[PDB]
């Protein structure tokens, strides 16, 4: 092992599943459960067949709003949806036997699609996940009708939109949790570039799963981007299991003891007191009635902070069953804690950074929105690494019902294709699983 | 009678447009132009102010060895030399882009929706037109919550407003007519039918922002500087906190969820931002155009009038100057709407295909394509050959391709009803142009023309689109001049000849529905010989605020 | 909990706002009919608007966290999210906008609290923000005179005070009665009129303002000479420099 | 001698500046005004005019409850009121862009080589005057090679043309002078000969297209439009055929291989092209400038300076209309340009630095930044606690963030000769400022504050870079107000201590060493001052061609 | 040791840093080679050519079965080559970002 380092391992009810496993156990490096999870968001597609035949018979393609008059075609497509999939999935698969599935949903109305993970080892990124589909229904519904060649165009429009005259697939029935390799802020982005509603809409707004959902794409791209190399790759993978994987229970046990009558304030006190009891920190210095905290391990008071600020988020935004707030538990459990302590906020001030301008974007006329529409690829939201997204996403899982943007409204084709997969909804337990099954190659 | 281009040839030369010879050499350069004439004297006062040699006619070769033509603006008697259609002489053409650039379209239904849930706050005509009020003050740039704020000079963004519309007659009816875009008076009952039944009882704000600061800074800036203004105006109309967390829906509907945008965005070789010429995609420029509601009991006049508002845009000032720049690209475009030349071969193709099939009652197939494009092409064609004045007044071969091909393209479409069949023959005609003549254009004019046939009906990744849907960005049309107005326009042809009320998108087409506007876009062609004649007054100049 | 460090009255009144074991000093009187009119989102006798269902009408998934955490009473039925947000003089207001930041995230459960020079807020689910906000508005988080509440043209925590020791306020919501030396609130946060009047009580006087407030400034207390403090801000400015190198 | 900034207080308020009280709601709201008064009535005519509604003071709440002031601008002994410093009202600030935006760098050494290797033939002095002839006649839009071309109205484009410099003083001495950046003209000796070993025996080409062109267009029309004319003077001045294999090759060399933009591109989500604001590094920004070729005696002044070019572009342009709109963001930016504040400061930390250090001498280390930045915050912000009328004026806490952590972060870079321990300054000022006042800006504008210190010395993929290279595309620094024109002062502040010529390139140094631009960029803030008034002249205006 | 960062003719004056990196680019070599790789003796290949003057560098392929494009071969090499260099020399604080600039550009400005 290049680390010492040992967690306890839990599951979404504060039950132990797994003692004393090496931190690398967890790392998107080595965990096969990580790579299965980042492997199928780059290859899962949902296809709105309904949406399709409604765009056709209306002859409404391209964009909000727009329609051509005289190009409507009526095709019986969710009528015959079993023959439309499987000659989409004749095109789609290399062989017979390999991990390709498509599989309709919702009487015919969606399709889940997976296409196969060997298009992708011979490709640069991702795109042809829903390029190979799209064209393979594209060609599936002409196929299925006998579309002619002066009319096929239109099928083409419905399906992926007014790409290439726009950049992005505009008006596509078909949808992805990742987002085209242009809209990137920077290159290595693309697994931050997935809404929060998203990942809420995903975990069917399981509070710790859409966390761990969240923290394993965050903390997978901080690989990518190269942050987590050398001397940061301990602090990354500490991240992922204390603020995202409830390793030693610590988040749990945060909002058990703060759940009925805690704040942010009665939570950071009872991390202060945790990390103290662990030996994680320690009093350096005395000042006029004041304690000055120190640390011999920057990276585990930080994971220990972030599990703090994790707790306090689902304290605060789970009592008002509101998520707008966590723009406000980002800044304020990381301003506190440190003229509390002395000792620096989690991910050394860029927390609080990052939820300052994500305040005054969810609060002001000048863009942004409400939480939900955020990601680690945003622009407001893209600062901190790995460290502030998560907390949005148990935020937004947590939200009764107070936002307009809400994952019902923007991500429904999402969470109806998304959720039927296993390793995408629960991610937590088979992360967990994975990380037992290779304690002993780290 | 007389074909349509024989008044503007007999007043461009001394000879009948019939006679073959001619003499040259003899005119005196550029002495025999007024026009040159102005310019060399400039160039001498710019050079001696500035300290620095500028305009020279003895640079290089001597212009006017042959006649330096008038051009006619097509349906105008306006006879002007070329260079007063150059885009960088014509305020009209400026204020036509700029018009365009500085418009966004922007729901109110989300925002009304945002509210009465969130809020809890009731929205009436009458909070409607008290928030029409407040946006007339804020959108030129005036506050209306803080202290000591500092401010646009309300003359120099005269031109800024907010207008709306709706489908629903009776909230249209009740606002103060000065913010409201009628579809009733407007447009012809039926038109004005179809487009209520789209629009339905869904409110849509026209915001125009200023041109001085279109021009200052870019098209991108067009929606931002719009939801600021509808943010403030939200805050100050709804008497929401200035600045709570429900002021972000406000925000995020305005920039991104009910907002269309003129143009997308650009790919980063060709890197743009929103609201820039070649993210507008061609049925949106013929939906722009306002021919088809003044027009429409005449579907070629409607087409040509899309022809001409496209090609000034799209070779001019986007190919000729955003991708290019220089002495640029006027008369690849002028051919295209001077000399009533498209006009001639169009209405021979539209009487064509209204005595053969009757308009939009042909097949939709190949052998409509084949016959009416071979047909039209052989016209135009012939044409040229006949009048030896024509072929030297259209001298570049660019620019016979692209004429001949949209009287080709947009007969095929009268006859279909169909704009990907008009496509077709609009590449039939290139092929058969280019064997009749042994040339078409310049050294690069069919990339798209020889990708043309395979690609009209292709249905792969970043070939397959509806020619509504495709624009400047569409992969084959991203480079070359005498392509992009003519697509726009057949793109026009086929909706002009069902009578339909717009091409791809009834928002943009009653957003221009407006004579608020600096820009004339029921007259586009009219509007063109106003600038070149000197006449048109843009807005956006400083001369307010500056010395006499 | 340590809350903040340093050695003057400023540092002190720091850490006691934050402290929800200090009892916040009471000023004054104010009903809950008169927090509901000056709050402006209702009318008194007006049921509380919804934007959403009660939570126990809904139909929520097994999930450990929301099982653990027990939701505010306003959560529980359904309400509006509404905000109360005040402005605070720089010539000695006992409360400053960090100040009401991190005081509020200590105290207060399903807080969403926002800092900014000329005015501070929080939003929070409505019958429960009208219980804080009666605490906000009684106690020694507010002078009538030094503090405004403004829910918009806030203007005024920078401005010199007028004759009366009023600060600024563009739209004129507190006025100062040189017959009773007290002064009433006249219009809600937004700016409307109110029916009737609501008295806030008399200013503090300036050895009090001295006593209570929290801005450090060269003619009270200034930040250079409380040196514990400053030594900690300087800390985290060299901890946060050498954690991001390496 | 007084602080620098009481003229100007005692100028705005009738109370001395100590003061602590005053009286309000005396002075007739707006009508205290004469610019507010002239909005007034200009709003009236507008709106009878066009029939719609729009400047009205009545709308929301009424300004000039308080006094709306003017304000000085620095180093000069002119006051305005606030809305002639914004954007919109001011033709200089208007102008400056457009000289930014229209230039580009072309080298001509490819280009050369290509003549002497493909073509076989010789470049002397000579030869490169005859082509500087030819391009200043093709450069603003006229024609070289084809008969029947139509030009731009050469005084409509009089403000383009093209200039060229080198390192060699005998080649520059051989080319004619009207074309020459002479660099021992126009820059002081020692500063002459660092610029002059930079560039050696290169020649580079400084080109300027038409303002009226880049308002019509945009920035990424700029090194287009240039290698357009750059092809057609290479074309006719060394006589290849007029479009043949060794022509791409130019075309390659001035759009790509030896050009310098002003600004890079941006990414998608504020998707620009080249040459628009946020792609104009800081260092860049402060080579622009060209107070430090003038006033190289006093590092506070060329620090300044930049500051002001700066504020002015990246907050009221860039961030106040690019990136929002409206009213936008005047004052954010007049704060750190007027009334002689941020003067004060920063000559107080210079002088503390001069006394304990000496400049440039200090330790390029944690210790100074500590020392030097910290006590220069205290003194800034203790004036505002000793002068009320300075609070009430610097009324927003962002302004005041600005201003003071500006004169911090130059101060800690006079002391160091290193701009990234003065960057490290800055954010510490603004820690100290907010623990002082409970307080520091608007909701969002300590984003890049608290990332600020960490980020300082990173060396992370999107995190490390020196303050020089980075601009208003480093992430952190993307979005928000009061920052962007104050690294540019940081970043000039340790290379105005030490003497040195430039801060990041010295080919864009040069290339505004230029009194043919329109903008004097020498005197930035004599400039906005002028503009103010209403007394520059801009290019670009349409009056030629528009009715008289 | 030029200063020369960040594009063509950019310099800073003053910002100039000496180190032999090309005589220690075994060392240098060696040290990003354990921060690139996964695992000791997975298909990570760092190889020095032109006697010390280049790298050939390969990213081992699992880093890339787990990434969702390929820029983590510029930015992990970048990243473990300026931090080699940074350790080799103990580079300050203050002056690390240069090696940043020279290795990377003016990412993530442009
Ligand atoms: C509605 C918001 C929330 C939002 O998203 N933007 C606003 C308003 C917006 C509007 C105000 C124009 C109008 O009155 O119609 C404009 C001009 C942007 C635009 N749309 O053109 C602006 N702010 Ni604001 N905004 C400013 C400022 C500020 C300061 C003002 C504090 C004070 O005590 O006066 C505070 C933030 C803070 O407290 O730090 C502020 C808040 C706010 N800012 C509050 C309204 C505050 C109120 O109710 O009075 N701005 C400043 O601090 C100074 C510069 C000033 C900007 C105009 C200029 O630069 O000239 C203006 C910049
Ligand atoms: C955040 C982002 O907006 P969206 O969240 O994408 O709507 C961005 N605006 C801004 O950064 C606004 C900055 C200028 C106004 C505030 C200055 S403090 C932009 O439009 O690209
Ligand atoms: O001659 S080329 O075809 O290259 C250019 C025509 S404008
Ligand atoms: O009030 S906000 O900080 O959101 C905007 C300041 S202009
Ligand atoms: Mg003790
Ligand atoms: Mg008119
Ligand atoms: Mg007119
Ligand atoms: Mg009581
Ligand atoms: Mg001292
Ligand atoms: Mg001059
Ligand atoms: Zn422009």
């Amino acid at each position: 092992a290049k680390f010492e380092d040992k967690v306890d391992l839990y599951d979404d009810r504060g039950n132990l599943v797994e003692e004393q496993v090496p931190l690398e156990a967890l790392s998107p490096l080595r965990n096969p459960a990580i790579k299965s999870i980042v492997q199928g968001i780059k290859r899962t597609v949902a296809v709105n067949l309904e949406g399709i035949e409604n765009a056709l018979k209306t002859a409404k393609v391209g964009g909000p709003a727009c329609k051509i008059m005289g190009r409507e075609l009526d095709l019986d497509i969710v009528g015959n949806a079993e023959s439309i999939a499987a000659a989409a999935k004749e095109m789609i698969q290399v062989t017979e036997d390999d991990d390709t599935n498509v599989e309709l949903l919702g009487g015919g109305k969606r399709a889940l699609v997976q296409v196969p993970s060997a298009r992708f080892d011979v490709a640069a990124e991702y795109s042809a996940a829903p390029l190979v589909t799209a064209t393979a229904f594209v060609q599936a519904i002409i196929n299925e009708f006998d579309v002619s060649m002066y009319d096929a165009n239109m099928v083409k429009a419905a399906v992926l939109g007014r790409y290439p005259q726009s950049v992005e697939y505009m008006g596509a029935n078909i949808a992805t949790m990742l987002d085209i390799p242009q809209k990137l802020e920077g290159p290595g982005y693309a697994l931050r570039n997935i809404m929060v509603n998203h990942v809420v809409a995903a975990t069917l707004k399981n509070t710790l799963q859409a966390a761990a959902l969240s923290t394993i794409l965050e903390q997978t791209a901080m690989f990518e981007m190269g942050d987590a190399v050398g001397a940061f790759e301990r602090m990354h993978l500490l991240g992922l299991a204390y603020q995202g994987m409830n390793a030693d229970n610590l988040v749990f046990d945060l909002v058990k003891a703060n759940g009925k009558e805690g704040t942010v304030g009665s939570v950071i006190a009872d991390l202060v007191e945790r990390a103290l009891e662990d030996g994680v920190i320690k009093v350096e210095k005395e000042l006029t009635d004041y304690k000055v905290y120190g640390t011999d391990d920057l990276a585990m008071w930080n994971a220990y902070a972030a599990a703090g600020l994790m707790a306090a988020t689902m304290v605060n935004q789970g009592a008002a069953r509101a998520a707008q707030g966590v723009s406000s538990t980002l800044l304020y459990y990381n301003d506190l804690i440190e003229f509390e302590t002395g000792l620096p906020s989690v991910d050394f001030g860029k927390v609080e950074g990052t939820a300052v301008g994500f305040s005054f974007f969810s609060h002001s006329i000048y863009g942004g929105g409400g939480p939900g529409i955020f990601n680690g690829n945003h622009i407001v939201t893209r600062h901190s690494k790995g460290f502030a997204i998560p907390c949005v996403a148990a935020a937004m899982a947590l939200d009764a019902g107070t936002q307009m943007f809400s994952p019902e409204a923007t991500s429904g084709l999402i969470k109806e294709v998304f959720s039927q997969v296993d390793e995408f909804r629960e991610p937590l337990k088979y992360v967990v699983e994975a990380a037992a099954e290779i304690k002993n190659e780290i | 009678a007389d074909k349509l281009f024989i008044n503007a040839l007999k007043k461009k030369f001394e000879e009948s447009p019939e006679e073959k010879k001619t003499t040259f050499y003899t005119l005196g350069g550029w002495k025999q132009s007024e026009r040159k004439t102005e310019f060399v004297n400039a160039g001498k006062e710019v050079a001696a102010k500035r300290g620095i040699p500028q305009y020279n006619p003895d640079i290089g070769t001597p212009l006017g060895q042959r006649v330096l033509m008038p051009y006619q603006v097509s349906t105008t008697d306006t006879y002007v030399e070329g260079d007063d259609l150059h885009f960088v002489n014509n305020a009209a053409m400026q204020q036509m882009w700029d018009d365009i650039r500085r418009t966004v379209i922007v729901g109110l239904n989300h925002a009304h929706a945002v509210i009465e849930k969130r809020l809890g706050k009731e929205v009436t005509p009458e909070t409607i037109t008290h928030y029409l009020e407040t946006v007339n003050h804020a959108m030129p740039g005036a506050a209306v919550v803080q202290e000591h704020m500092v401010e646009t000079h309300p003359a120099l963004v005269a031109d800024s407003y907010v207008k709306v519309f709706t489908g629903n007659d009776e909230i249209a009816d009740e606002i103060d007519p000065a913010f409201v875009i009628d579809i009733n008076k407007q447009f012809p009952e039926d038109q004005a039918e179809t487009l209520k039944a789209e629009v339905g009882d869904g409110i849509w704000q026209v915001v125009r922002i200023p041109t001085i600061v279109s021009r200052t800074c870019d098209g991108a800036t067009t929606s931002r500087w719009s939801a600021m203004q509808i943010g403030m105006s939200m805050i100050s109309a709804y008497k929401q906190a200035a600045g709570e967390a429900a002021t972000g829906d406000f925000a995020y509907a305005a920039k991104h969820a009910e907002v269309i945008h003129m143009g997308t965005y650009l790919p980063v070789r060709r890197a743009r931002g929103e609201n820039e010429p070649g993210g507008v995609p061609f049925g949106y420029l013929a939906d722009i155009c306002q021919s088809s509601r003044v027009n429409y009991e005449d579907p070629v006049r409607v087409s040509l009038d899309v022809v001409a508002t496209g090609a000034m845009l799209y070779d001019q000032i986007w190919l000729g100057s955003y991708m290019s720049g220089g002495v640029g690209f006027t008369q690849y475009a002028t051919a295209a709407y001077t000399d009533n030349i498209l006009d001639d071969f169009t209405y021979f193709g539209k009487e064509y295909v209204e005595d053969k099939y009757g308009l939009c009652e042909a097949p939709n197939n190949m052998d409509t394509v084949l016959d009416v494009a071979t047909e039209v092409t052989f016209y135009g064609l012939e044409q040229y050959e006949e009048y030896p004045a024509l072929l030297e007044d259209q001298f570049g071969g660019s620019q016979r391709a692209a004429v001949v091909a949209a009287a080709a393209g947009c007969s095929t479409a009268f006859a279909t009803g169909n704009a990907q069949t008009g496509l077709s023959g609009w590449y039939l005609s290139m092929y058969l142009h280019k064997e009749q003549h042994s040339r078409l254009g310049f050294y690069g004019y069919d990339l798209q023309d020889q990708c043309g046939a395979s690609n009209v009906f292709s249905i792969r990744g970043d070939e397959g689109l509806p020619l509504e849907l495709r624009g400047p960005n569409y992969p084959n049309y991203a480079m070359n001049v005498g392509h992009q107005g003519e697509y726009a326009g057949i793109s026009q042809a086929p909706h002009a000849a069902r009578g339909d009320a717009f091409v791809f998108n009834p928002l943009v087409k009653i957003a221009f529905a407006d004579d608020n506007l600096v820009f004339d876009f029921t007259n586009v062609r009219g509007e063109f010989a106003k600038g070149a004649l000197r006449e048109f007054e843009p807005a956006g100049e400083r001369a307010l605020i500056t010395p006499a | 909990a340590q809350y903040y460090p340093g050695t003057t009255k400023v540092a002190q009144n720091r850490r006691n706002f934050c402290n929800p074991e200090y009892e916040l000093e009471k000023l004054r009187e104010i009903s809950d009919e008169d927090v509901v009119k000056i709050l402006g989102h209702r009318a008194p006798g007006e049921e509380y608007p919804s934007v959403h269902p009660p939570l126990e009408e809904m139909d929520e998934p097994e999930d450990a966290i929301r099982e653990m955490v027990e939701p505010i009473d306003g959560a529980k039925a359904g309400d509006r999210v509404r905000y109360i947000q005040f402005t605070d003089s720089m010539y000695f207001a006992p409360a400053q906008p960090y100040v009401r930041s991190r005081a509020y995230l200590c105290r207060y459960r399903g807080a969403d609290a926002g800092t900014l020079s000329g005015r501070q807020i929080i939003e929070t689910r409505e019958r429960d923000l009208e219980k804080i906000s009666k605490e906000l508005l009684e106690t020694e988080f507010f002078d009538p005179a030094r503090s405004g509440v403004r829910g918009k043209s806030v203007h005024g925590h920078s401005l010199r005070l007028d004759e009366d020791g009023m600060m600024f306020d563009m739209l004129r919501r507190q006025i100062y009665n040189k017959d009773t030396g007290r002064v009433e609130m006249v219009k809600n946060q937004i700016g409307d009129e109110l029916d009737e009047p609501v008295d806030l009580g008399e200013p503090l006087d300036e050895e009090t303002l001295m006593e209570k407030t929290t801005i450090y400034r060269v003619d009270g207390e200034a930040y250079r000479d409380d040196v514990e403090a400053v030594e900690i801000m300087q800390r985290i400015h060299v901890l946060r420099s050498q954690g991001g190198f390496n």
